[PDB]
RNA sequence: UGCUGACU
DNA sequence: TCGCCAGAGGACAGCGAGTCAGCAA
DNA sequence: CTGTCCTCTGGCGA
């Protein structure tokens, strides 16, 4: 997910809007090497495109994009590396967030 | 090359305002004025005489722009 | 025998489906009736059709009516299998209840090797493309949206959108990054035409 | 700045 | 054995313009 | 007041 969604943004800067859905099949098809060689034919191939990125269509993806990343992807989940790594953080009323043991 | 040819209202409107703002800061008026004091009569008065050098440049929603005379624009 | 009505509804709305995107069908199949389909053809893998394409002799379509309710990854191999020995690319599965939903990122996971796509059997019981609001949906050609983008002086974005799983996205097989026009019948100025980027 | 009235 | 279809409540944020006055904190 | 948006929230087969 963290590479996926680098390499969307980063096409996504440039204006490049099937980038999008083409490197997420890329990678369900399939991590940072298969999806950066992509990325960056796009990016050099589809330049000359950033001021023409600040359309409709192009706002309301990224806002999707990272507004799902936000609300998905950042929950408190058992430590890959580590499988004891949940120091969970649990914040009170604003001006307080209390770690545990 | 490929816009409408006449002089749409709001040309209009922008050039005799522009004109009129010219003749009333001491312009030369090529009409031959006959006592009027209002700088927009005599604007319209140039305007329907075809004297108004000035260039309209038509701005295309992509940034490209037509320059046209206000003297090369049918004025209805 | 209603099953009968159900198969012969499916059968002339997919052959209707399929000379829409340019295959090669008959009058007859297009003109058949209940008691002639009948009388021809009872099962559920006689039923499936095989369809050339107006250019390109090699590039066939294969429409499949699987016989489980719901289609799982094994039904989807058992006839990827077919495709890739019997040398076509694209397919159409029939389903009646549904796929199982791993399935649906499989048929998506086959890249442009075999590309497959499902129809529920109650989305083919009629022809969306014949309601009276739905307008009439051309794939333009590659060297006519590059014509139009040059005389509206547009980009690709910056383009109406048409969701990739609309039900007339979806009909006519129209990938992503393809532009389609569009021709409103419109009480006001009679054939508006519109443009849609698929995505 | 707020609460009371008031006008179309 | 918990992911996603379903399922619940909780929170927030909006609620037509524009005027005139007085009184009081 | 009412609506969406948001945040969970434990519950059967794969």
């Amino acid at each position: 997910v963290i590479h996926l969604l680098l390499c969307q943004l980063r096409v996504l800067e440039v204006g490049a809007l099937q980038a999008v859905y083409e490197l997420e099949r890329i990678l369900n098809r399939f991590i940072r090497e298969e999806l950066e060689q992509y990325t960056t034919e796009i990016v050099q191939n589809n330049l000359l495109g950033s001021q023409g990125a600040h359309v409709k269509n192009v706002c309301e993806s990224k806002s999707k994009l990272i507004a799902l990343f936000w609300k998905a992807h950042m929950n408190a989940k058992r430590c890959p590396h580590c499988k004891t790594g949940r120091s969970v953080v649990r914040k009170e009323h604003n001006s307080k967030l209390t770690i545990t043991f | 090359r490929i816009t409408t040819p006449y002089m749409t209202k709001y040309e209009r409107a922008r050039v005799l305002g522009t004109r009129a703002l010219q003749i009333a800061m001491c312009a030369p008026v090529m009409v031959e004025l006959e006592g009027e004091t209002d700088p927009l009569l005599i604007a319209m008065k140039e305007l329907k005489a075809r004297k108004i050098p000035i260039i309209i440049r038509r701005y295309l929603p992509d940034g490209s722009y037509e320059d046209w005379g206000v003297d090369e624009l049918i004025i209805t | 025998e209603e099953e009968t009505y159900r198969l012969w509804k499916i059968r002339k709305t997919i052959m209707q489906l399929c000379h829409d995107r340019g295959y090669l069908v008959t009058q007859d199949e297009l003109d058949q009736t209940l008691e002639e389909f009948k009388a021809q053809s009872p099962r559920r893998t006689d039923l499936t059709v095989l369809v050339a394409h107006n250019d390109d002799p090699t590039d066939q379509m294969f429409v499949f009516f699987p016989e489980e309710p719901k289609v799982g990854i094994k039904t989807i191999k058992v006839y990827c299998q077919r495709m890739q020995e019997e040398n076509i690319t694209r397919a159409l599965i029939v389903v009646q209840q549904g796929m199982t939903p791993s399935a649906k990122q499989s048929l998506v996971d086959m890249a442009p090797k075999y590309i497959l796509e499902q129809f529920l059997q109650q989305e083919l019981l009629i022809n969306i493309t014949e309601h009276e609001l739905v307008p009439e949906h051309v794939v333009m050609t590659k060297e006519e949206v590059t014509e139009l983008l040059a005389r509206y002086k547009l980009r690709e974005n910056q383009l109406p959108r048409i969701q990739a799983g609309d039900p007339v996205a979806r009909y006519f097989g129209i990938k992503r990054g393809q532009v389609v026009k569009i021709i409103r019948p419109s009480e006001t100025a009679g054939r508006y035409i519109t443009y849609r980027l698929v995505q």
